[PDB]
């Protein structure tokens, strides 16, 4: 039995930062090496775990969250990071034991006439909780007056788009990251590595 | 929520959908630049009529957060420049008005084809024509003639439209709470505020005159050598006592001294310093001339620049198959796009012009991490500073040796030196009596306290007292002489290239003080020091943040404009004349009379 890593990381679109696509992996064979296949990996960073030891140790579940994000805010994906994805789109827990892998992804996404389908939050009341996911488009009053529906002088429509031309620098370029979180509950494990 | 938190998060959707909007503006004009055809002209009518549409909403609605109820200074300073008003405080007839003579203006000055001389048939333009005829020329009657035509029949036709232009933009300063036009353009050298840091719009005036007072003894000497060296080419036409005529100063308006170079070379027996036959003797292209000027940032300490700049900038004509502007600038469109866009021949001149847009691309990426509405210098002669540190550097011999262009057989003396430094006086120097007059003359006018029958009258008299040149013919008040600058017809600021001249110095003498370089300073070399690069760097990523009196202090240590950096560049060039010029008399005389 092997279950979609292929197909999480080969995937024709990719999900909004703000609304992440989050996938529950579970009666599995490891083979972790699937993953390694993309050469041009932007980032393989592995809080917790080691980069090379993944294939002894077995989990409950795996998820893989994947979206796509600028170059320069890939480095908020990551524990203890703040910006406005980490905090407004996307945060990731202290302990994270996981791995966090992006790579470059100005091809497949992006257009030279602005590809606003990728959009991200830039405005929230509160800030983000560890793995959590707000879909919600209400409008975010800026204060002292509520819109009492539509948007105005102070209201403020709250997700913001990306444009993401091929012809921007590469901190600006698009950014497929696949973030795989280990799960270590106290229950028979479902994911393990091969072994003779 | 309060005043100021509303004022952040207006700023920050603002600053999100004017980056959006100035790419694809900058984008359409870089393929505009790039390619002249009718479709990107379109293009680039409609990408700038849409980000003048969301900036006239922008502002129109910034101008609902009171600046005294904010404590910030960055936000202060973003709706600060958000909240201008602009031309949008004159009624509709008016702002139409003007935009009108505004385009007349620059058309009048574009177009303007001059044909007093025989038949109409034959005409000269701008930049071939006219430019080569007054740069090169030999004939006091031709350059007279091309002077005073340029002058009475172009002058003549801005000079009705230019005062009724006076009096809209006035009106337009005094609506935007100001005192006048002036007041209106010296608002950038002001900060207010920063406690220790401020800036005042008539301690401008005072600091610019100060300056120029310190510069003065310097311009005479460089004046009187300049004087005595056209005497012995020119005889019977200039006076031994007397100022020196306009039309003689290379330019069609004498702001530059440079092409008055072959009349005036000291040592024209030693050859003076060119690498353009070894650089394409040893088979170098654009690519190698930008990699180099890319090793020598590198060196210095600086990033290195993305590979999208290599892949995107248009380092060379694409021949005559597609038409495109080929004036050398660095542009930032943006969203991490960064791109240079000129004409690279394997010259001298254009290996050093390449160093200059670099410094400005420098400059561009360092502040990058800015609001959209802080990415620029500090103040309009930071960018230019800058870049001239970086020209300054790589044209030392030093340099030269080491890079490889330079033969090691070569060697440097007083002769080589001081060749080099009256080039440069000729080029530096020798502008920033001119622009301290031009700009003094318009701060007077826009003032008002001086009467308007007699503008030419005063442009003239401050030309004999402030520049030291005289009227060839006498210039009745039908003239407007002014204007026949490109910067005066279109509505452009000009003590930018004061302040830029000043600032330039005070930084090459503070990052070679901090390269621990002993010696001149006309002989520092900026590159493989660290120290220097970390220090310019403090500088670049500031942006306009911090304001420009704490940008100026962090990296050099002043807090104003000195003349003191200038001074002791120019040192062995000033002792030289003084030495040399003693027999000949210094300064122009104030009874000459034609
Ligand atoms: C430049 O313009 C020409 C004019 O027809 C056209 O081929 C196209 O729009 C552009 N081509 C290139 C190579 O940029
Ligand atoms: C102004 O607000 C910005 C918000 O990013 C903050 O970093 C800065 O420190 C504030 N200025 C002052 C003087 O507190
Ligand atoms: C930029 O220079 C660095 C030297 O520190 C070099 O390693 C890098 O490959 C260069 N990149 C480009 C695009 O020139
Ligand atoms: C900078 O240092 C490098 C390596 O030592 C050297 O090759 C180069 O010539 C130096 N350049 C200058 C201008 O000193």
């Amino acid at each position: 039995n092997l279950c979609p890593f292929h197909e999480v990381f080969n995937a024709t679109t990719f999900a909004s930062v703000y609304a992440w696509n989050r996938k529950r992996i579970s009666n599995c064979v490891a083979d972790y090496s699937v993953i390694y296949n993309f050469a041009p990996f932007f980032a393989f960073k592995c809080y917790g775990v080691s980069p090379t030891k993944l294939n002894d140790l077995c989990f409950t579940n795996v998820y893989a969250d994947s979206f796509v994000i600028r170059g320069n805010e890939v480095s908020q994906i990551a524990p203890g990071q703040t910006g406005n994805i980490a905090d407004y789109n996307y945060k990731l827990p202290d302990d994270f034991t996981g791995c966090v892998i992006a790579w470059n992804s100005n091809k497949l996404d992006s257009k030279p006439s602005g590809n606003y389908n990728y959009l991200y939050r830039f405005l929230r009341k509160s800030k983000l909780k560890p793995f959590e996911r707000d879909i919600s488009t209400e409008i975010y009053q800026a204060g002292n007056k509520p819109c009492n529906g539509v948007a105005g002088p102070n209201c403020y429509s709250p997700l913001q788009s990306y444009g993401f031309r091929p012809t921007y620098g590469v901190g600006h370029q698009p950014y497929r990251v696949v973030v795989l979180s280990f799960e270590l509950l106290h229950a028979p494990a479902t994911v393990c590595g091969p072994k003779k | 929520s309060t005043i100021e938190e509303q004022a952040k998060t207006f700023l920050d959707k603002f600053n999100h959908e004017a980056e959006d909007l100035f790419y694809q503006s900058s984008l359409a004009s870089w393929n505009y630049n790039t390619n002249i055809t009718e479709e990107n002209v379109q293009n680039m009518n409609n990408a700038g009529d849409k980000w003048s549409a969301f900036l006239k909403e922008q502002s129109t609605l910034a101008q609902m957060y009171p600046l005294q109820e904010i404590q910030n200074l960055t936000v202060k300073l973003q709706l600060q420049a958000l909240q201008q008003n602009g031309s949008s405080v004159l009624s509709e007839d008016k702002s139409k008005r003007l935009n009108t003579i505004l385009n007349t203006m620059s058309t009048i000055y574009s177009t303007g084809k001059v044909c007093n001389p025989d038949n109409p048939q034959e005409c000269l333009l701008l930049e071939p024509g006219l430019n080569e005829i007054m740069a090169n020329s030999l004939d006091y009657n031709e350059r007279l003639w091309a002077w005073e035509s340029w002058r009475s029949e172009v002058g003549k036709q801005l000079r009705p439209l230019y005062e009724e232009y006076v009096v809209l933009k006035n009106e337009m300063a005094r609506a935007n709470h100001y005192e006048d036009y002036g007041d209106y353009w010296r608002g950038d050298y002001e900060v207010n505020g920063v406690d220790g840091y401020d800036y005042s719009r008539g301690q401008l005036i005072e600091d610019v005159e100060h300056t120029f007072e310190e510069i003065k003894p310097l311009y005479e000497h460089l004046h009187a050598y300049v004087r005595a060296k056209l005497m012995n080419a020119y005889p019977s036409y200039i006076s031994p006592i007397g100022c020196l005529p306009a039309h003689l100063l290379g330019d069609m308006w004498g702001r530059f001294w440079t092409n008055l170079y072959s009349l005036t070379v000291p040592f024209g027996q030693k050859p003076n310093i060119d690498v353009t036959d070894a650089m394409v003797d040893q088979a170098w292209d654009a690519q190698r001339i930008f990699k180099e000027a890319e090793k020598f940032f590198v060196s210095v300490g600086l990033p290195n620049m993305t590979q999208g700049f290599w892949e995107n900038s248009m380092l060379t004509d694409p021949g005559n198959v597609q038409k495109a502007v080929c004036h050398p600038t660095a542009w930032d469109l943006g969203k991490g796009d960064f791109r240079i866009l000129m004409c690279t021949k394997v010259t001298m001149d254009d290996f050093l012009t390449a160093h200059h847009e670099m410094g400005h691309i420098q400059y561009d990426m360092a502040y990058a991490a800015q609001p959209f509405l802080l990415r620029n210098g500090a103040n309009e002669g930071f960018h230019e500073a800058v870049g001239e540190i970086m020209s300054l550097s790589a044209a030392t011999p030093k340099h030269l040796k080491s890079i490889g262009l330079l033969s090691p057989d070569f060697q440097e003396d007083n002769e080589t030196e001081i060749n080099f430094l009256l080039k440069q006086a000729l080029t530096i120097v020798g502008t920033l009596p001119f622009t301290y007059m031009l700009e003094k003359w318009r701060w007077m006018v826009f003032k008002g306290e001086i009467p308007k029958d007699q503008w030419m009258k005063k442009w003239w008299e401050m030309k004999r007292e402030i520049v030291g040149v005289v009227e060839p013919v006498p210039h009745d008040e039908t003239y407007c002489d002014p204007a026949s600058l490109f910067h005066v017809s279109n509505d452009y600021s000009f003590i930018r290239y004061y302040t830029r001249t000043l600032y330039q110095f005070q930084f090459q003498e503070a990052l070679c003080q901090a390269a621990k370089h002993e010696g001149p300073l006309h002989k520092c070399d900026i590159s493989n020091s660290t120290e220097a690069g970390q220090k310019l760097f403090n500088m670049l990523r500031l942006g306009k943040s911090e304001p420009w009196t704490l940008a100026l202090e962090n990296v050099v240590g002043a807090k104003n404009m000195n003349v003191r950096p200038l001074l002791n560049y120019f040192e062995p060039l000033f002792t030289w004349l003084k030495d040399q010029n003693k027999n000949s008399f210094v300064g122009w005389s104030t009874d000459w009379s034609p």
